[PDB]
């Protein structure tokens, strides 16, 4: 049984979100400023600048692309709370009306990536993967967590949407509430 | 600041004379919210009945306002909301299981019949009244059919669908600079307070009940944002208030506003669910304690509109509105009811009076002093007109 | 026409004997109107023209009720939004709708040899993602559901517990009154708001003495031959200092949404307005938390998450005494210096004249 | 001096211990 030991501050950030999309009824403002792709490209670029071994950087880029594609394919299935699903559907409608097939990675913020990571242990232990492969995955995502916690106040700052602007979250109207929750 | 002053009887002001206008459509009494509903359009008939048996038709001119059309109603609501109202009927409700949940029109305020027609009549009445005032043939317009102040911009909450008070205030604002909206229904008039929260040309002042009671809004600290800071006066009262305490709170706040805001047109929402014995309300007011406030507003002599409102027991509200109209026409009405078609409801005494109960008064004077102190301290800054 | 109405019987029928027994002891002037009303169309806008497996009653993705589509091939049913992509109810799927799992099974034809074959195929194609391969294959085979935090992270905090429908509830919520609605229909008028009965609410239960009001220091109990001098003492839920509903000017009994907090709890947020944010952590309860005693007690600043004693940074009363004196005296010094520079610029501009 | 008297008056008047803790927490936050 594998275990992933997230730093405490990111657990607090996750619980803070878990309240925000629950009984305060806010949602994630989209398209956010720092999507998933910018995060991971910055991570990989910064880590390849210091790493000298070839296989290290090969496994680095493999991890990057793999996390990317799996987020891309799983976001719709199991990363969204109940209240958000309506915004998701509306985004699909807009994309299909504009004839651009939807990519989750170029709209959604990093908080969903933290949601993914927080899930990841169950995702892996529900499978038949190799012990060494799952172990290297845990070590890898752990290094990603470390690099993320070094910059935690660049993405996850608080701004109180009800007063100034451009906070990471926004409020919903009563019609959006009614449709999304009480369809 | 509040100081206990007893109940002085209401009397007609001698000099203030004015040529009023009574709007009544002969059909609105037929509608009826299906089965057991606290507000119903039968009590719009009973009122008129009495005014036609007391013979006030010689004292003022009664019209019927040509109804509002979709474009005119959509000065406030969104196209989709107005349209969905104009389309829905209980046969094809199932076709609308997305909108009927978005717009809240299926649960507390059901769809019954003539819905669009009823709402259109109330809206057209309100607008034509503001217009005749605006143009100036009269100096008052009573519209006892309108007054749906909970209906928000894109959802009908609280048994009321079309928010005609907002349309009336807009048509008023077409000519008059500043308009003052005085609400004395027991609930909080969140529709109008919201729809003029970010402006300085309309000042809303609502005396409502606070606590776990519909609609849970209307604290004392909601005092308007944007350019409209300090231009909204919510007064949260407590249960069981009597006529004396209500008058002693009402009079100074309204005098202070009209000293400092200086409105050019008043819109008074004369609801009847603040009366003793209602299914919904929890106050303990009489007929005199409720006519006193309208008498006070009239005293100043500003072009004004009186609008209807709640009403959960047709006997109290019918007699109250007959009395209020009589008072507006500088006539104190005889306390014995003549013979009319609905003579049977008014038992057992068959009189024009409403009786208070012995419910326990809770509004402690120190509470009132603190509230009126906060409100005066805020209003200190509306001195510039 | 024989169909019963609100009255109990058909409309064309007088009262029965049972009702009249248990309910007994033993020209007009609005004829007019079509003569006085004359239409008004004086308004400004008159120019405007104007195998039988039984399905579920739950969204097995979110385990709450609603209007849901059911499956033709498994008993599992979802709300119309809980799908990927979510399906519009206006344009329903023409014909039978098959869930992800049954569509998966019929796509694999109940043959695991093809399963392992296509798994080898998939891992052959994208060697670029050779690591995540199993999951990338399996994602399309699991039925959707909302995202629940893994319990191993709900446990890090003790004061974070889920509500009824999987919602955040941080113990600042009072409680599920439930049976109190039966209590709300009390046989004797003694309803929740506590009107006309405050004899034994002014007196502590266990101790037996009086509940004093921190702001006026009188349990005003009146006299229940003369009740117009009660003042509705209520007690907080955290600190329990009993307050008057007239000192904290609010006028209601906070009884349904949350627990009431006195004006004696310091912040839980900042809004610096010149506009920075929080000064308080969460409850990083259990053994895991590390308490740290400072080695320096006069100018250590470190946080606003202090803990007072005779990473949470402990401190003593005299230390904060010193630090507040430091704030006060530095503030008076800088205020004096601001007045000094003000007056000295004044004197410079005067002597220039 | 007289400020020691200030804080002792506070300790006595505010009375309970927890409430004095809250007072000091406010003072430290400032
Ligand atoms: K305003
Ligand atoms: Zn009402
Ligand atoms: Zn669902
Ligand atoms: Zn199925
Ligand atoms: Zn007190
Ligand atoms: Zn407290």
């Amino acid at each position: 049984k594998i275990s992933l030991q997230i730093p405490i501050k990111l657990k607090s950030v996750l619980v803070d979100d878990w309240e925000y999309v629950t009984k305060d009824k806010k949602i994630c403002r989209l398209p956010a400023d720092v999507t998933v792709e910018m995060v991971l490209n910055k991570y990989e670029h910064e880590v390849s600048q210091e790493l000298e071994s070839p296989g290290s950087q090969s496994q680095l880029s493999e991890y990057c692309a793999g996390l990317k594609l799996y987020f891309d394919k799983c976001l719709g299935n199991m990363l969204l709370y109940r209240l958000e699903r309506l915004q998701y559907d509306e985004l699909l409608k807009k994309s299909s009306k504009d004839q651009k097939p939807l990519v989750p990675i170029r709209i959604y913020g990093a908080i969903h990536l933290l949601r993914l990571i927080s899930v990841l242990p169950e995702l892996i232990s529900s499978t038949t993967m190799d012990l060494q492969s799952c172990q290297l995955l845990i070590k890898q995502t752990e290094d990603f967590l470390v690099w993320l916690l070094m910059h935690v106040d660049e993405y996850f700052n608080d701004k109180d949407p009800n007063r100034s602007d451009d906070a990471l979250y926004v409020n919903t109207s009563s019609q959006y509430e009614g449709v999304a929750l009480g369809m | 600041v509040y100081e206990a002053t007893p109940f002085d009887p209401i009397t007609v002001k001698p000099s203030d004379k004015r040529r009023v206008a009574y709007f009544y459509d002969a059909d609105v009494g037929n509608y009826a919210y299906g089965a057991g509903h606290p507000m119903k359009p039968h009590r719009i008939r009973m009122a008129h009945s009495l005014i036609m048996n007391y013979g006030l038709y010689k004292k003022m001119e009664i019209y019927r306002a040509k109804p509002a059309t979709k474009q005119e109603m959509c000065q406030f609501h969104t196209d989709e909301y107005i349209d969905f109202l104009s389309r829905v009927t209980p046969d094809n409700l199932e076709m609308f299981k997305r909108e009927s949940v978005k717009f809240n029109v299926g649960d507390d305020c059901p769809v019954f019949d003539g819905l669009y027609e009823y709402c259109s009549i109330s809206g057209g009445g309100s607008m034509e009244g503001a217009a005749r005032l605006n143009r100036g043939k009269c100096d008052v317009a009573v519209n006892y059919a309108g007054g749906l102040h909970h209906a928000k911009k894109s959802e009908a909450s609280g048994f009321c669908y079309l928010n005609d008070i907002v349309l009336g205030i807009i048509e008023l604002l077409r000519y008059h600079p500043r308009v003052l909206y005085i609400d004395i229904d027991v609930h909080h008039g969140d529709g109008v307070e919201e729809a003029f929260y970010t402006t300085d040309r309309v000042m809303t002042c609502s005396f409502h009940k606070y606590g776990e009671f519909f609609p849970g809004t209307g604290e004392l600290r909601d005092i308007g944002v944007g350019a409209g800071k300090n231009y909204a006066v919510n007064v949260p009262l407590r249960d069981g208030i009597d006529d004396a305490t209500y008058r002693s709170v009402f009079e100074p706040v309204i005098k202070k506003i009209m000293e400092w805001y200086q409105p050019s047109a008043v819109v008074l929402q004369c609801g009847g669910d603040s009366l003793s014995g209602d299914r919904l309300g929890c106050f303990n007011l009489s007929m005199e304690g409720h006519a006193n406030c309208v008498n006070y507003v009239k005293s100043f002599g500003i072009p004004m509109m009186v609008v209807g409102g709640g009403g959960y027991t047709m006997r109290n509200v019918a007699r109250t509105w007959c009395f209020e109209t009589g008072l507006l026409n500088n006539v104190v009405l005889d306390k014995d009811l003549p013979y009319n078609e609905y003579y049977e409801y008014y038992g057992p005494d068959y009189k024009l009076s409403v009786r208070p109960s012995n419910m326990f008064n809770v509004n402690t004077p120190e509470y009132l002093d603190k509230v009126m102190t906060n409100i005066f301290a805020n209003l200190e800054n509306t001195k510039y007109a | 026409d024989s169909k019963v109405s609100v009255t109990g019987l058909p409309l064309n029928k007088g009262p029965s004997e049972k009702i009249k027994r248990e309910s007994l002891w033993n020209d007009l002037k609005t004829f007019l109107t079509e003569n006085m009303t004359e239409e008004s169309n004086i308004r400004s806008t008159i120019g405007w023209n104007g195998i039988d497996f039984e399905n579920e009653d739950f969204c097995s993705a979110c385990n709450q009720s609603g209007s849901f589509l059911c499956c033709d091939t498994c008993p599992k049913s979802f709300h119309f939004l809980c799908l990927d992509p979510p399906i519009d109810p206006n344009n329903l799927p023409k014909g039978d709708w098959h869930c992800n799992e049954c569509k998966f099974k019929i796509f694999i034809n109940n043959s695991m040899a093809t399963l392992k074959k296509i798994e080898s195929n998939f891992i052959k194609q994208n060697n670029n993602v050779k690591i995540f391969a199993k999951l990338l294959f399996n994602i399309d085979s699991h039925n959707p559901k909302q995202f629940q935090l893994p319990n191993y992270i709900k446990e890090t905090f003790p004061a974070v517990k889920t509500g009824s429908r999987g919602q955040y509830s941080d113990e600042n919520d009072k409680i599920p009154l439930t049976d109190r609605q039966l209590f709300n229909t009390s046989y004797g008028q003694s309803i929740t708001k506590l009107d006309s009965y405050n004899p034994d609410t002014h007196i502590d239960s266990n101790s037996g003495k009086f509940l004093i009001c921190y702001k006026c220091n009188q349990t005003r109990l009146g006299s229940w031959s003369h009740p117009e001098n009660s003042r509705l003492i209520m007690t907080c839920d955290y600190c329990q200092t009993p307050w008057h509903l007239d000192c904290v000017p609010r006028a209601s009994f906070k009884n349904l949404g949350s627990k009431w907090k006195c004006p004696l709890h310091s912040p839980t947020k900042v809004y610096k307005k010149i506009y920075k944010v929080w000064k308080k952590q969460r409850l990083i309860n259990k053994k895991n938390q590390l308490y740290y005693e400072p080695l320096q007690k006069i100018g250590y600043q470190n946080n606003g998450n202090i803990q007072i004693i005779p990473k949470i940074t402990q401190i003593d009363e005299n230390s904060i005494k010193y630090d507040f004196f430091d704030k006060i005296y530095k503030s008076k010094m800088v205020q004096k210096r601001k007045l000094f520079q003000f007056q000295e610029s004044l004197i410079d501009k005067l002597v220039s004249n | 001096n007289e400020e020691v008297t200030f804080f002792e008056k506070a300790k006595r008047y505010i009375g309970n211990k927890h409430l004095y803790t809250e007072f000091l927490k406010i003072l430290n936050l400032y």
